[PDB]
């Protein structure tokens, strides 16, 4: 923001602004499950279908 | 005039069926708390995945 306006005291003063920043790094995520193939092959019921 | 009280005094009546079905029974409600799952054998086994 610009500095607030003030009454001139006799000699004007140079002021400065304040700028900042913010950084965020990506993160890597994982989720996995292992199942024996014979169970899927022997899945006539269909229990593992909604996996 | 004179007659046995087991024939005229018995047959001087008119049967009516107003009293039939005068009251009722509580309405069906199990639909609001249960689903209908038809079965085709002795028992039903249920299985769902986690």
């Amino acid at each position: 923001q610009f500095p607030k306006l003030r009454e001139w005291i006799g000699q004007r003063v140079i002021k400065d602004m304040a700028a900042q920043g913010y950084q965020i790094t990506n993160k890597l995520f994982e989720s996995t499950v292992g199942v024996k193939r014979t169970d899927i092959e022997d899945d006539n019921l269909g229990v593992y279908g909604p996996l | 005039a004179i007659i046995t009280p087991a024939l005229i005094s018995a047959l001087k009546t008119s049967f009516q069926k107003h009293f039939q079905d005068a009251l009722a029974t509580a309405p069906s409600t199990y639909l609001q708390v249960a689903t209908v799952i038809p079965s085709t054998t002795a028992s039903n086994t249920y299985g769902w995945l986690g």
